[PDB]
């Protein structure tokens, strides 16, 4: 709650800005690394939140590729950052450990 | 020497749910929710609804996942179906009996917590055309389909299976809407096989308790008629010919169905002549070779239709209908038996006494009745409803099919088969 | 996290290729061994003593 | 004892491709010393050319 | 309430009694107010001679059709107007007739049956009328590839064996069979100690009995003695039948080793291992999520539109094995898979799915023996077939026993290196060589 959440939470958002990726107009899950549940949950994204998705990349290997960077205005704000995949993978995650258990038996 | 039985418990619910339960103390259970959910309850916006959900009785719930529920079920050799007709779905399961406990869980969380998942019911879509196809592929589901559609211009008109401009489009929200304006405690029973009623019932007031649907078994199919023609070349010509009869349970509903066993129904004898049978002989008469026909007779909660069914050559169609109908307008100017009568009732009775003999059709038929009378009829009871059909109500019957506005379905090459106007 | 590999059927399927990965130690044993005519091993062999 | 023979070979020895290796390998073993002094010895028994040769210069 | 176990033991004991003639009358009363009676003759086509073949399959077809006291039509007009019905079948090694009825009615189905069993009246305006519906049959039959392929498995694995027969027989005896021939068929064969009267329902077996000496009273008495062989073992033969045809859309395959027959215990095992693998078909709600890894595999990767195991058990032999239906370019994956299986339950059966397998097998057995019809047939033929009746009780204890160690053990004794009997109808291009399905029976990590 106090100074010590702030702390916490301030040592995150610098790592964020440290991070770097909010430069080239992605978000945190736009650079997860696409393993099988991973690519589940991609699967599973609604059309809108997949349609976004792509674009956010393109334009991030757009600018990769001449490395240049998103004007500082432009930049994702941690804060406003949305972890829009997380539910998705987190439930294609607990799915598969369901077969997993049932596996053992 | 067997232990005599038990009697049917059966308990209506103030909040409209009706528990029935048997305790025949067989080693397996059979535990079943019938719900007025049938497919006269879609409506133009929204057709095959009903069939992509008898479809999704396995997708996830909320306190079981379908891997869960596949594997769960299968660990004690159980089974889970959905079965369907214009008026109900009627969810069954079963496995032995100390296990009832896993499939009841399973069976609430289908019909009443199903989550119907965007990805899931997608991947889904794919059967509905796999599903129909396979149905699809007897010539007679084509044309009570089409009978049906001409028959009515409302409720009952709708098919068993999903419109093929509608594969592919039906969504989640109105699987959604479909379950919770139909899968409420007033349109709903609950049958049990090797169980008890307290259980039953504990289950029914703990988790049945639903209700903001609509309420009764109507939009209210409006009788219409005319007939509907599928150009085929399948060298049979299959075709159905109908009016407008009795609603299920109505007194005049079983002096259809003793018509029906005067005119004549299936086969009782492997590879027979058919003797007892007025339109076989009568089409024989006529006609030499290849062809079937059969009294045809469905009732429904606020309709019914009654006629025949024929199959025979392309180039036969004519006479054999003709032929057909005419045995019919015999019994109707009054030139009907009594030890006919008789027979055809000792064929409708030994038929239904035969029809409740396995589990399965005990329960369903208990489950039925649940759902169009509110109450249990038993055997003894039954026979005498039968028993009390008067030749000239049978008579009437026959009257009455053939002065009513007809509905016709045929398929096959089309060529010599009338057009109703022409009968 | 090779916890995913840790249950009962997994121990009975490890029990079921017992004898198997036994029998396959036993042919590369032999095998290693009369390859390399192995000096300290082949002398306890009786017919194969061939000093 | 001749249809068992083969039988017996193949109940105890052949269908688990271990025991079926197991053998073969066993089975290379004995065969390729027994095949080494008959072979030998065959050799030998068309010649003495070599050998019974020292028996007569050295022997101290 | 009462558990499982308590209820197989609520099960009334079928009541067996024989009369004077080796005619076994048995029954298993219930409540109902209707049951099934018939007559189990061990008469099938395994007891045909090459010539006779299609002789049963033809009084069949004569059966109904007219006896001595009930001519022409006459039969039918009975049981019809009491409102029952009257069927008939016949394998490769049974044959009955049986009746559906209301309980009451016993009296007139037994006098019935009894008629049909000994009277029939094979009148040659009929036996004439008949060839001509026979043959028809094998037309439409043909049509069928389900049918064909395990007639087909049956030919080769039998090859050489009256058990290579069909039911039907050839077109050319269904054309030349005489009344001589069928005459000749039925005094060799329908007697009495050959043959079950059987029962399920209200009915108590006092009520039989004195029916089965009533009407039944009169055959193997003054006959037995000279004349009556017994069956000999069938070589069962490990080949291939491929008929080739790319105009069908859809390829048929069965293949199959060797069982052991009815009476050996070993089939139970046989059974849980095949509930194992189970069967598909493409209407099957859940597809990836199915515990047999075969059905989920084969509905993941579409690898078929079904398939399905089977145990056909004869006296002393058998067929073991599966049988599906795909695509022509999916015969091979599909054929890998299903030896895959086999091989795994030879070689590492897990303890869990055995008993899933023992779980689906008392819930088919149970599930199946439920109504009169699939009771009565269950009396008939397992007196032709135990001799006894084998109470609910005992299959339940019979497939308690099996473990994962008796699937592996058991399987192992069939399926382990043998060689299959392989039946091939359809585009069968890739149906795979014989060799490489019989290396498939066993494997190199083994």
């Amino acid at each position: 709650v106090s100074a010590s959440s702030r702390w916490l939470e301030g040592i995150r958002k610098w790592y964020y800005n440290a991070a770097g990726f909010n430069k080239l107009g992605l978000m945190r899950d736009d650079t997860i690394h696409e393993n099988d549940d991973v690519k589940e949950a991609i699967r599973r994204l609604p059309e809108n939140l997949y349609d976004d998705r792509v674009f956010r990349i393109k334009r991030a290997l757009d600018l990769s590729m001449r490395q240049q960077i998103l004007p500082k205005e432009q930049w994702t704000k941690y804060e406003e950052d949305k972890s829009y995949l997380e539910p998705y993978l987190k439930e294609v995650i607990r799915e598969r450990k369901e077969r997993e258990e049932w596996a053992k038996k | 020497v067997p232990p005599h039985p038990q009697d049917l418990e059966f308990t209506r619910l103030p909040n409209g749910l009706v528990i029935a339960s048997l305790e025949n103390y067989a080693p397996a259970s059979r535990i079943g929710l019938f719900i007025k959910a049938g497919s006269r309850y879609e409506n133009s916006n929204n057709l095959g609804t009903s069939h992509l959900l008898r479809l999704a009785s396995s997708l996830t719930t909320k306190g079981a996942s379908s891997f869960k529920i596949t594997r769960g079920i299968e660990a004690v050799g159980g089974k889970l179906s959905v079965t369907s007709t214009r008026e109900n779905m009627a969810y069954t399961v079963e496995c032995l009996r100390d296990d009832v406990d896993i499939l009841m869980e399973f069976l609430l969380n289908v019909t009443t917590a199903p989550e119907f998942r965007r990805w899931e019911v997608a991947a889904l879509q794919p059967q509905l055309r796999i599903d129909k196809a396979v149905a699809l592929q007897n010539p007679q589901a084509h044309v009570i389909e089409n009978l049906h559609a001409a028959a009515y211009r409302n409720a009952l008109a709708n098919s068993l299976y999903c419109p093929d401009y509608r594969i592919g489009k039906v969504t989640p929200v109105e699987l959604h809407d479909y379950v919770q304006n139909h899968f409420t405690s007033a349109r709903m029973a609950l049958i049990g096989l090797g169980v008890s009623h307290p259980v039953l019932k504990q289950v029914a007031e703990q988790f049945l308790n639903i209700r903001g649907g609509l309420g009764l078994s109507g939009a209210k199919a409006k009788y219409h008629g005319g007939e509907i023609r599928e150009q085929n070349g399948d060298s049979l010509v299959h075709a159905a010919l109908v009016a407008e009869s009795a609603a299920i349970g109505s007194a005049e509903a079983n002096a259809f169905s003793v018509l029906q066993h005067v005119l004549g129904a299936g086969p009782h004898v492997k590879r027979g002549s058919n003797a007892t049978s007025s339109l076989y002989q009568a089409v024989a008469k006529g006609v030499h070779q290849p062809f079937d026909v059969s009294a045809f007779n469905a009732s429904y909660s606020d309709s019914g239709l009654f006629g025949f069914y024929t199959i025979s050559q392309a180039a036969s169609a004519g006479d054999v209908i003709k032929a057909a109908y005419n045995q019919v307008k015999t019994i109707a100017q009054g030139n009907l038996s009594n030890p006919d009568v008789q027979a055809a009732k000792n064929k409708l009775k030994a038929g239904y006494l035969m029809s409740v003999e396995s589990s399965e059709g005990f329960l369903d038929e208990v489950g039925s009745q649940a759902l169009a009378a509110g109450s249990y009829t038993p055997p003894s009871t039954v026979l005498q409803q039968i028993d009390a059909v008067a030749d000239a109500d049978v008579i009437n019957a026959a009257k009455k099919f053939v002065s009513g506005r007809k509905s016709m379905a045929a398929s096959g090459n089309l060529g010599h088969t009338p057009f109703i106007d022409e009968l | 996290m090779l916890t995913r590999f840790l249950g009962p059927r997994y121990r009975q399927l490890a029990r079921n290729w017992v004898p198997t990965a036994q029998l396959w130690g036993a042919v590369g044993a032999v095998g290693l061994v009369w390859a390399t005519d192995w000096r300290l091993i082949l002398d306890w062999v009786p017919y194969i003593n061939g000093k | 004892v001749a249809p068992t023979l083969t039988a017996r070979l193949y109940s105890l020895l052949f269908r688990r491709t271990s025991t079926f290796a197991l053998t073969i390998v066993v089975g290379a073993l004995f065969f390729e010393r027994a095949f080494d002094q008959g072979a030998d010895a065959i050799y030998e028994h068309i010649n003495e050319g070599k050998l019974w040769k020292h028996i007569k210069h050295k022997y101290e | 309430t009462a558990t499982y176990a308590q209820a197989l033991q609520s099960v009334p004991e079928t009541q067996v009694s024989q009369l004077d003639n080796g005619l076994r009358v048995a029954s298993e009363q219930s409540s109902q107010p209707t049951c099934t009676v018939g007559v189990w003759i061990d008469a099938g086509s395994r007891y045909e001679s090459e010539k006779n073949n299609g002789a049963g399959y033809f009084v069949e077809h004569l059966a109904f059709k007219g006896t001595k006291n009930r001519p022409g039509n006459a039969l039918e007009k009975e049981v019809e107007s009491m409102g029952a019905h009257l069927n008939a079948y016949s394998t490769r090694e049974h044959t009955a007739y049986y009746i559906k009825a209301l309980s009451k009615d016993l009296p007139k189905a037994v006098e019935l049956l009894a008629d049909i069993v000994q009277n029939c009246s094979l009148e040659d305006s009929q036996i004439e009328k008949e060839r001509d519906v026979i043959l028809q049959e094998l037309q439409e039959n043909d049509t069928s590839m389900r049918d064909v392929v395990f007639n087909y498995l049956h030919a080769t694995a039998f090859q050489g064996t009256p058990l290579a027969q069909s039911v039907e027989g050839p077109s050319e005896n269904v054309r030349k069979l005489s009344r001589a021939d069928l005459t000749e068929y039925l005094s060799r064969h329908y007697k009495a100690p050959r043959m079950v009267l059987a029962a399920a329902g209200g009915l108590e077996h006092r009520q039989l009995l004195d029916l089965a000496q009533k009407h039944f009273s009169g055959l193997s008495g003054t006959y037995d003695e000279d004349a009556v062989p017994t069956l000999s073992p069938c070589r069962f033969t490990g080949s291939q039948i491929c008929h080739r045809e790319d105009g069908l859309p859809l390829a048929h395959v069965a293949i199959a080793v060797e069982g052991p027959g009815w009476a050996h215990p070993d089939n139970v095992a046989l059974q849980v291992a095949n509930a194992i693998i189970g069967h598909y078909d493409c209407t099957y709600g859940g597809g990836a999520h199915l515990s047999s890894p075969l059905a989920s595999i084969a509905a993941t990767n579409k690898l078929c539109q079904s398939f399905q195991t089977f145990n056909i058990c004869y006296a002393d032999t058998g067929l073991l094995g599966a049988h599906f239906v795909c695509d022509h370019m999916s015969i091979d994956d599909m054929m890998f898979v299903l030896q895959g299986q086999w091989m795994r339950l030879c070689t590492s059966a897990t303890e869990s799915e055995v008993l899933r397998g023992k779980n689906l097998l008392r819930n088919a057995l149970v599930s199946h023996l439920d109504g009169t019809t699939p009771v009565c047939e269950d009396i008939g033929r397992s007196l032709l077939t135990y001799g006894r009746r084998i109470p609910l009780a005992e299959w339940e204890s019979r497939i308690a026993e099996v473990d994962a160690r008796v699937v592996r053990e058991v399987c192992s004794k069939y399926f382990y290196d043998q060689c299959p009997a392989v039946a091939g109808f359809g585009p069968i291009e890739q149906l795979p060589d014989y060799n490489r399905i019989r290396s498939g029976m066993f494997w190199l990590r083994f």
